[PDB]
């Protein structure tokens, strides 16, 4: 009945030294039954990139929808979009549906090309921006993912070490969570290299 | 209501009873259940009483319209699209449907649709529909067969709205037998239920449970 | 440029005076209305002989008890068809009986003035509407783009008109049978037509109350023109 | 009343021609010259500015050569205003069809389209036409290398070499020449602008009087890439040419 | 919440003879427990040898008969000054209510009149617009004390012939319009007796080829 | 209607579809066909709300056919899948949604691979090597996570698709009335007319 | 809106913008169209002003509107392209309704109800556009061929052509075409086709195009090297 | 669909001999609050008619509004304004019924119980209700809301019947109504002393009195009764 | 001359153009004569036929049981004018139960011809029309010209020829104002006017048409052997 928690799924983001980590789960669910196990959540846009848990056909709609407004942003800018005017157009995108929303939970990560400053942000499904310094949660184990982040997280980490802060933040809040799980992807992000890891977790 | 239709080797039958109610008062005993879209076709009445009436006579009014364009005969499939389409277009609405239109053409042979006012178009052989529907389908399903002559196709029929008239109380009143050739339809009488009864438990040695 | 729906200083609509030149250059049509029934008839004027002949539709039926015959801008008359069709199949619904053949010429007039600056300017078709009602028996009517609309016993519109006319002024009485109207159509079609006449470059209909309306076979016509050439031989 | 001012844009005269197309034509004929070579392992698009200025910030220009997505690029020939306006619309259908179908869309159809566009304004509404002449230049997975030209008719048809605006009857008789069907693009290149620096009003054929672009696959194996030429680039394929 | 239908009460009897027609109704009009008149006429002549009368909800049925007659005035426009026959009326009829199909006139109407043979006609519409020709009719309040009684004595139903014992029904003889107006006036007085919304006067519309009579009759007011 | 099956084996997908329709007391027909031939090498199951099935069925297969006729080419089951994904997104916020549950199994001629899409009524795309809609996945998802192996032939998918419906005649309370099953490879669409 | 009456009467009783599209058709490339015992045959003529083309890509003359009909036009190719988009519509509307794809004669007559409405519509000029429709009605054997024009008038012909120098092969067909007994197979009627266009083409090169549609939904385009054949074949005989 | 808020209760009516009367109570309620006692709901239409409204009082006033703006309407072009061509009861009365049915069915109603009373050209009596469902219905004695529960029985039994009528003067119907006003406000909560009553005569033409007041009311046995019982003090 | 291409031109003089060549359309229609007297209202039209074999077009037309008009010019434009007026006559009597009124039903009909004559890309109505009627104020005739003026009088006619009915009608004022309660005499009166604008032609019996309404006389076309009497 209730839309956000129909499909379930999560995302989490994180920011480090000279450095960004965006990870989620794979599962696509009908409520009780498990439907697909590699149901990817995280798209990226030139180098920003977006996560996006809630209602699945809507998580399909934003991104075609993204997809396609980056795409003439940088026709007509000849350049790509950055992340901090992205999250602005996020916001703007949502909030034009304001009494008949998507119902979604979109989270924003990226560095920005010119300055090379970490960059995350998240929002409601109708468009408030929450910018953080630290981190930001979605999905149906948000409770759950902001205690793990809360006690986890500390600022400036390398790269190679947020991977394995994020990476158990997420598993153990995915595994707490009946609508969550199902395998998980973790994207790290440097100024001019991104690697991403599939992690192996509990299939239940 | 009850109301039936089947192909066979002769073409179609189609059986209705005359019954309407409000509530549990019997408004009517008289009501011609069997629609004359034209002389080649006929459509069956089930559910709310206008609906079926309005619309299908309406149906009768595209029909003409249909080959006055197209210098043909409308086929089976085409009238019973077009009556489907209107309905699905009032779906939510309210509507109140179950009918049976009914045909013979060169190009389909006798064919018989289902039309429904949730929108449901179905193709098929024998079809029941009515308050008394369960009741017809007993007598057809263990009677019928392709090789029945017109005289046997009608009198199962005709008994199978008197088996649904006996036990369902909404059915009832009189049966309006129709067949249908490919040169038209021709109606084969009206049958008061309160003598043919007595009149097939006599002839028949059926409804033994009836005093009589 | 100037109005299309303005007034010439005589207090005639330009548009639709120009509209009655347009018909005069269609093909011929003739109707012929008796007690027995109306006869409509047509000339179907191929422009090249590879053209199947067959194909020219310039008789249509309108309802059971209804027929229309066309001449001029033919094309124009289709959508005038397709809303007598409908008027008249429509008033059935309405009303559970056939709709009067006046009535329905009505229907069809009340679309002739529907232009200006609706449609962009008015019909080049004229009709002949020919039918039976149990009021007013057998009917034929002559149905222009002006919105005007008379009753008649005999009319010819299109090219040969004037002269089939005059002709017909002269050939008509009030106790004419429908064999000797079918005779009748035949002889002054041929009279105006350019071609020679035969059962592939004329076409032949009539409407009786038992049989209502019916365009005849080709094989059917040929026979009344054979029979047409013996009678007007046998004296 | 206001019919008397109304120019009647979309008539036939009694030769049965449509007179603001063909005017609009007479329009594109004084437009600089574009050029569009296909060859079997790309395409070229090369075009002449209209007599420019020292004063022109060259580098951030774009008058002739514009993208309407990864696969499929524009050379305008007329009003560019004009232009601008289709060349939007075009990006636009090309998105709706990749969102709808997932799929980038078909050089063809987007022609297509933008070309049904342009016979609207001819038939109805009595506005003026578009001003405008197009060489598409694209790739897809069914056809492969495509050229294709529209104008303000919305006659639309495919090119294995073409040229519009200025001079076209002089530039198509010089590619009709020289060129061949197993052509590479390097080769094309050289013919493009060979062709301009013949059929040039101006003395001399130079880097800041032209726009250059390539579609190429080469790009890193299975996939195409667009080049639109910087000043320098244009500079540096002029000497390597041998016509500076 | 505004509840935009109201029962005005009343009964309405139609019955169809082999060359005449009747059409009756009582002259109460009531809400809830009280009485707004005790002759308020529910039947008109609507012109062409046709009667009509919506019973239900007045405003509803005032409202219909102001239609119809309204659609009998442009049929003669229309149509050459045509007599709109019964069951060209009935037809209309039918549209005009399922023309509100969704928001239906809360009536039962019946009309009455002679078909083109020169017969008895009635025609019976529910609410929504489906209709029926027949020989016996009865709508409103007391429709189901009424009717009943009209099986038993006009049709002869369950009737037989004495000495056959079930064998022989009683025949079907034609009844004459002094015949039929004394089973209206039983069928109203014995509806009044064990209906409180029936009662205070009897209007009986009679039509024949000469024309539309009235004929009125007191009923008790209690 | 009730239960929709789809298997993707090595070089082919193959459709099940139950034959019931049962309007509430009774079931009025035992032969129904739940599909649509939406090009030579694309096919859908449906099933959901009555008459909103066929109805955007047909919806669906017009516009196929009509891509097909203009381009003169056959889109691939990719391409097919993301139209009617768009139409049930469009739909579940109108008026009135269109109340339907598809499948799409198609024969890629370019990649030379079978495809299978599973659609929601709400706009909900996934590619699976198999599938189902409503409560068919309940009872069969544990047998074919079990025996599925990608390199299957279109027999052994034959055979896992008997041991389904085996499993369903038996723990099921409807009726479902058997299924038509149908396989969709590089020769286009047939239907197996013993099952 | 733009409401202009474009389309009007003249004091001769003539609607000059009507006639004036058929002065467009006049200039258009040649199309003909002819109907054996058991198929029908559209030829169509390319002019050879334009080379350096790509035959590819390039929009081809003859349009399917349905798998069983076609369509080929002579007069302005834009405006051709709206009222193929049009037909080819209605085409998938009609099976979707009547369960049956559309006669020959119903698509022409669609086509040609289109076309007449822009002779009396506000605001809009008249399709500059002549079409020759040919196929075979579902589950019927007997050829159709069927001819518009931008008036609206339509005709069901034996044998017909359209467009430019369309007098010349026009009067060709007129006395080679025999109604008694039609071109009785492909080869005959193809040859016939190409024989008429021969009249008026210029080179039997890349000039001529064919397309044969046979009952059942069997349409196929023949290639420069088959029509070659027919030229050579024409004029060795013709050599005597 | 909203609810009545200052609502007015009975508006009571009866034919006589030579014409009508018609009357109505000064108060406009507001719940079981008596807001406002001057509001004035009987409201003349020139010389010959007497419309009385009972019901939501906003709704009154607009209805008021719309029977002013029908007499400056009526007089437009007409130089038979005051004669011939003057508003007519039973013109006004259909224009209102035409008003309140529409209004119902755009289930949008004017919350009001109306009684038209007046004399037509001819000297015929004019006595017809309408509501706020459109309802109509006509009678020798006519009364909304409380009236029709208690003033109809005492007017019928002036006037039973249409042959009663003739029978009724002036005298003996105003005394009738007048007494049917006394009831109303021993017996109905939401009523006041004070009223208006108007007659519309064919010889004597229209009377309207104001500022009435119920008189020779009985209260004095109220003295005796002690207690609900059982009680003797 | 240059100021009658549309009907929103005034010419130099203040004249409207277009509204003039409307007025001659009904010159060239066929004469219609209209008269009454204190209880009764009369038309006779002298109908008009295309040939021998054609029918007599249909002059005057019913708008209520007590109110029709005559035409003459454009039939059709009658037909969109008496439409009107049914409509307008039957608006009175559903919503205020009250008879239209014959000089109200006039304003009506001016002001609807009106518009036309004020607005670009409209026409003027090319007809005029002879309204009779029986209200609360007794018979009454009115005039309609297309240009928007309406006039009621006692007798007039419009048409070809009107000119001697009008005049006959005029010296015949103090004699046929007073034929009250006899109908068939004030036919007579009417039919011997109409008889002052024939010539060479004769009224037959499908020549003629008469109408007449009156105090208890609803509105009724006489045509046929029903005029037979005043031939
Ligand atoms: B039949 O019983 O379905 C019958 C068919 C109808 C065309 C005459 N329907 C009714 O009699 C219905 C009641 C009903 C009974 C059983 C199933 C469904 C419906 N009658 C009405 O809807 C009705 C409404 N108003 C007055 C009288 N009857
Ligand atoms: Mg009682």
């Amino acid at each position: 009945s209730d839309p956000s928690s129909i499909n379930g799924g999560i995302v989490v983001a994180m920011t480090g030294k000279d450095c960004v980590a965006i990870a989620c789960d794979l599962r696509l669910g009908s409520q009780s039954l498990g439907v697909s196990n590699k149901f990817e959540k995280i798209f990226h846009y030139g180098h920003v990139f977006l996560g996006i848990t809630g209602l699945a056909t809507d998580v399909t709609t934003l991104n075609e929808m993204f997809r396609y407004k980056t795409n003439l942003y940088k026709l007509k800018e000849e350049r790509a979009i950055e992340p901090e005017t992205f999250t602005q157009l996020v916001s703007s995108s949502l909030y034009e549906r304001r009494f008949g929303p998507y119902f979604v939970g979109p989270v924003v990560a990226g560095i920005n090309s010119k300055s090379g400053k970490p960059f995350i942000a998240g929002f409601d499904l109708i468009g408030c921006i929450d910018e953080a310094k630290d981190f930001i949660v979605s999905g149906t184990a948000s409770d759950q993912l902001f205690g793990m982040c809360e006690s986890l997280y500390e600022p400036n980490l390398e790269p190679e070490d947020l991977f394995e802060t994020i990476s158990q933040a997420l598993l153990n809040a995915a595994d707490r969570d009946a609508l969550s799980g199902w395998g998980a992807v973790v994207y790290i992000i440097k100024k001019d290299e991104v690697v991403k890891r599939y992690l192996k977790m509990r299939q239940d | 209501t009850t109301t039936l239709a089947f192909r066979f080797q002769g073409g179609i039958i189609v059986a209705v009873d005359s019954r309407a109610t409000a509530g549990n008062w019997v408004a009517s005993q008289t009501v011609k259940k069997v629609i004359e879209i034209n002389p080649f076709l006929l459509g069956t009445m089930a559910g709310g009483t206008v609906d079926c009436q309005f619309w299908e006579t309406w149906l009768g009014s595209q029909c003409r319209l249909h080959e006055l364009r197209e210098k043909e005969r409308i086929s089976v499939a085409a009238a019973s699209k077009i009556l489907s389409n209107l309905v699905y277009q009032y779906k939510g609405a309210g509507l109140s449907m179950g009918t049976m239109i009914c045909g013979y053409t060169r190009k389909e042979g006798p064919t018989i649709y289902y039309v429904d006012s949730d929108g449901t178009r179905l193709k098929g052989d024998i079809f029941c529909v009515g308050s008394g529907q369960t009741f017809a389908y007993g007598v057809l399903d263990s009677n019928y067969k392709w090789d029945l002559s017109v005289e046997d196709a009608l009198y199962l029929g005709k008994r199978s709205i008197l088996a649904a008239a006996h036990r369902d109380a909404y059915s009832g009143g009189s049966v309006n037998l129709y067949h249908v050739t490919e040169d038209g339809w021709i109606y084969h009488g009206n049958h008061d239920v309160g003598e043919l009864f007595w009149k097939v438990k006599e002839e028949e040695g059926s409804f033994n449970n009836v005093i009589g | 440029d100037r109005g299309v729906s303005t007034f010439s200083p005589e207090g005639r609509l330009f548009q639709v005076e120009y509209s009655l030149e347009a018909i005069k250059l269609g093909s011929t049509a003739i109707g012929i209305a008796t007690k027995e029934g109306v006869v409509l008839g047509v000339e179907k004027r191929a422009t090249s002989p590879l053209l199947e002949s067959d194909s020219i539709e310039k008789i249509v039926e309108i309802d059971r008890h209804i027929g229309c015959a066309m001449s001029g801008l033919t094309a124009d008359a289709r959508s005038m068809i397709e809303h007598a069709r409908t008027a008249a199949v429509t008033h059935n619904l309405y009303y559970d009986e056939d709709i009067n053949v006046e009535s329905l010429t009505q229907s069809v007039c009340d679309l002739a003035l529907r232009f200006g600056e609706l449609m962009s300017r008015p019909f080049g078709v004229a009709l002949l509407i020919a039918g039976h009602d149990a009021d007013d028996g057998y009917q034929l009517f002559h149905a222009e783009p002006s919105g005007t609309f008379y009753r008649y016993n005999a009319k010819a519109i299109g090219s040969g008109s004037e002269g089939a006319q005059a002709e017909l002024l002269n050939e008509w009485h009030s106790s004419l049978t429908l064999k000797e109207a079918e005779l009748l159509v035949l002889k002054i079609l041929k009279q105006v037509m350019e071609e020679k006449l035969d059962e592939n470059n004329a076409q032949l209909s009539c409407i009786t109350k038992q049989d209502g309306f019916k365009i005849y076979d080709n094989e059917k016509t040929a026979e009344l023109i054979k029979e047409l050439k013996e009678k007007e031989a046998a004296e | 009343g206001s019919r008397r001012y109304d120019s009647r844009t979309t008539i036939f005269s009694p030769e049965g021609r449509l007179y603001q197309v063909e005017y609009a034509l007479e329009s594109i004929s004084h437009a600089g010259t574009a050029i569009g070579i296909m060859a079997s392992d790309g395409i070229v698009l090369a075009a002449e500015r209209k007599v420019t200025s020292t004063l022109l910030e060259q580098d951030t220009s774009t008058e002739k050569l514009y993208k309407l997505n990864d696969k499929i690029a524009v050379a305008v020939a007329g009003l560019t205003a004009d232009a601008e306006i289709l060349i939007n619309t075009a990006r636009i259908h090309a998105q709706n069809y990749l969102k709808t179908y997932n799929e980038d869309i078909p050089v063809e159809i987007l022609v297509r389209r933008l070309s049904d566009i342009k016979q609207g304004y001819t038939q109805h509404g009595g506005l003026r036409p578009f001003g405008v002449s197009f060489i598409y230049a694209g790739y897809d997975d069914r056809y492969g290398y495509q050229l294709y030209t529209s104008n303000p008719s919305g006659n639309y048809t495919g090119w294995k070499a073409i040229s519009v605006g200025a001079n076209t009857s002089a530039a198509q008789t010089l590619l009709q020449m020289d060129y061949k069907d197993d052509m590479k693009v390097d080769d094309a290149i050289e013919l493009a602008l060979k062709t301009l620096s013949k059929t040039t009003d101006s003395s001399a054929l130079t880097y800041d009087r032209l726009e250059f672009a390539t579609i190429r696959k080469g790009a890193n194996d299975g996939e195409v890439y667009q080049k639109i030429f910087k000043p320098q680039e244009i500079k540096d394929i002029l000497v390597k040419t041998g016509i500076t | 919440q505004f509840n935009p239908y109201g029962d005005n009460g009343g009964t309405i009897l139609g019955i169809a003879g082999e060359d005449f027609a009747v059409l009756a109704g009582d002259t109460r009009n009531i809400t809830d427990y009280s009485i707004n008149s005790r002759y308020e006429p529910k039947v008109f002549d609507c012109g062409d040898n046709i009667v009509m009368s919506a019973n239900g909800f007045a405003a509803d049925g005032d409202a219909l008969v102001k239609r119809f007659k309204n659609s009998v005035k442009w049929y003669h426009f229309d149509h050459n000054d045509k007599k709109l026959s019964i069951n060209s009326a009935a037809r209309n009829i039918q549209h005009l209510l399922y023309g509100k199909r969704f928001f239906p006139y809360y009536v039962h109407t019946i009309i009455a009149g002679l078909d083109e043979d020169g017969k008895g006609a009635v025609y019976s519409f529910d609410p929504v617009g489906s209709y029926e020709r027949e020989q016996c009719r009865a709508g409103g309040a007391a429709a189901s004390l009424i009717m009943p009684f009209l099986d038993n004595q006009v049709n002869f139903k369950n009737q037989y012939e004495p000495g056959t014992n079930g064998k022989v029904k009683k025949p079907l003889k034609y009844l004459s319009v002094e015949e039929v107006i004394k089973l209206v006036r039983d069928s109203f007085t014995s509806a009044t007796e064990r209906h409180i919304q029936v009662g205070d006067g009897l209007e009986i519309l009679i039509v024949t080829k000469d024309g539309v009579r009235k004929e009125f009759y007191e009923l008790k007011r209690d | 209607m009730d239960i929709i099956l789809g298997i993707r084996v090595q070089d082919s997908v193959i459709l099940a579809s139950s034959k019931a329709v049962t309007r509430g007391i009774s079931v009025l027909k035992d032969s129904d066909d739940k599909t649509r031939q939406l090009s030579p090498h694309t096919l859908m199951s449906f099933a959901g709300e009555a008459g909103d099935t066929v109805q955007f069925a047909e919806y669906i297969q017009a516009n196929i056919q009509l891509y097909s006729i203009r381009e003169d080419y056959e889109l691939s089951p990719q391409a097919v899948s993301s139209f009617v994904r768009q139409e049930l997104a469009k739909s579940i916020r109108s008026r009135r949604p269109y109340q339907v549950n598809v499948l799409i199994g198609g024969y890629d001629k370019k990649k030379n691979k079978p495809e299978l899409y599973q659609i929601d009524y709400l706009g909900t795309k996934v590619e699976l090597p198999y599938g189902a809609h409503g409560y068919s996945g309940f009872y069969t998802f544990s047998l074919l996570d079990h025996h599925y192996r990608p390199d299957m032939t279109t027999e052994e998918g034959l055979d896992l698709l008997k041991l389904c419906v085996q499993e369903l005649e038996k723990r099921m309370p409807m009726d479902f009335k058997g299924v038509i099953v149908k396989i969709v490879d590089k020769d286009g669409i047939r239907q197996v007319d013993d099952f | 809106g733009y409401d202009r009456a474009l389309s009007i009467f003249s004091p001769d009783g003539h609607i000059f913008q009507v006639e004036y599209a058929l002065e467009a058709v006049k200039r258009g490339t040649c199309a003909v169209g002819v109907k054996g015992k058991n198929c029908v045959v559209l030829g169509c003529e390319r002019r050879s002003t334009l080379k350096l083309q790509d035959t590819r890509i390039t929009p081809s003359k003859v349009s399917k509107i349905d798998s069983h009909v076609v369509l080929s036009f002579s007069g302005l190719n834009a405006d051709s392209r709206i009222l193929i988009e049009k037909a080819r519509v209605e085409a998938q509307s009609h099976r979707l309704t009547l369960e049956d794809p559309v006669t020959v004669e119903y698509l022409t007559r669609y086509v040609a109800g289109v076309q007449q409405r822009y002779t009396q519509s506000g605001g809009v000029r008249p399709f500059g556009v002549s079409t020759l429709i040919a196929g075979f009605d579902p589950r019927d054997d007997e050829p159709k061929l069927y001819q518009t024009e931008p008036s609206g008038i339509y005709s069901s012909w034996s044998a017909q052509t359209i467009g430019r120098n369309s007098k010349t092969v026009r009067e060709f067909l007129e006395k080679n075409y025999d109604r008694k007994e039609p071109p009785a197979t492909v080869e005959e009627c193809v040859k016939l086709t190409v024989r008429s266009l021969l009249e008026v083409v210029q080179t039997g090169a890349k000039n001529i195009e064919i397309t044969v549609v046979k009952p059942d939904s069997d349409i196929v385009a023949l290639s420069s090297e088959e029509i070659n054949q027919y030229v050579t074949q024409i004029e060795q005989e013709k050599q005597e | 669909t909203q609810q009545p808020i200052v609502t007015g209760t009975s508006v009571i009516s009866m034919k006589y001999d030579n014409g009508v009367i018609i009357a109505a109570d000064n108060l406009g309620s507001y719940g079981s609050l008596l807001r406002f006692n001057g509001v004035e709901r009987l409201i003349p239409v020139g010389d010959n008619t007497v419309v009385g409204i009972s019901g939501d009082i906003s709704d009154m006033q607009h209805i008021e509004r719309l029977l002013k703006d029908l007499v400056t309407e009526n007089a437009y072009d007409n130089p038979l304004a005051d004669a011939e061509e003057a508003l007519e009861p039973s013109y006004i009365f259909e224009y209102l019924a035409t008003v309140m049915y529409q209004r119902r069915s755009k289930m949008n109603p004017l919350w009001n119980a109306i009684i038209v009373a007046g004399v037509q050209s001819n000297g015929d009596q004019f006595l017809r209700y309408v509501n706020l469902l459109g309802v109509t219905y006509s009678s020798p004695t006519l009364a909304t809301g409380f009236g029709a529960h208690m003033a109809n029985p005492l007017l019928r039994k002036v006037v039973d019947r249409e042959s009663d009528i003739p029978k009724t003067t002036v005298q003996v119907a105003e005394e009738a109504i007048v007494n049917a006003m006394r009831v109303l406000y021993y017996r109905d909560a939401r009523s006041s002393r004070n009223f208006s009553l108007a007659i519309i005569d064919k010889n004597t033409g229209l009377t309207f009195k104001k500022n009435l007041q119920v008189e020779n009311m009985k209260w004095d046995f109220a003295k005796d009764i002690k207690g609900y019982g059982t009680q003797k003090i | 001359n240059n100021y009658d291409g549309d009907t929103v031109t005034f010419s130099p003089t203040g004249r409207l153009f277009q509204v003039e060549y409307a007025l001659e359309a009904i010159k060239q229609g066929s004469v219609t004569v209209g008269l009454r007297s204190n209880t009764h209202a009369v038309l006779v039209a002298l109908k008009r036929n295309a040939d021998e074999l054609s029918s007599y077009q249909k002059k005057i037309i019913k708008c209520d049981e007590h109110m029709g008009l005559s035409l003459a010019g454009l039939a059709p434009d009658a037909r969109v004018l008496s439409n009107y007026l049914r409509q307008q006559c039957n608006y009175s009597s559903l919503v205020f139960n009250r008879k239209l009124a014959v000089e109200r039903a006039g304003h009506l009909l001016c002001d609807k011809a009106q518009k036309n004559t004020q607005s670009y890309g409209g026409r003027p109505y090319g007809v005029g029309l002879l309204i009779i009627g029986y209200d609360k104020s007794g018979a009454h005739l009115l005039e309609f010209q297309p240009s928007g003026n309406v006039t009621e009088l006692y007798g007039t006619a419009i048409g070809a020829r009107s000119q001697g009915a009008k005049t006959y009608l005029e010296r015949t004022l103090d004699t046929f104002i007073k034929i009250d309660g006899n109908p068939d005499e004030l036919i007579k009166a009417g039919v011997e006017a109409i008889s002052q604008s024939l010539r060479d032609e004769s009224l037959t019996v499908d020549n003629l048409s008469i109408a007449i309404v009156g105090k208890d006389t609803p509105f009724t076309i006489y045509d046929g052997e029903a005029v037979a009497k005043y031939i």
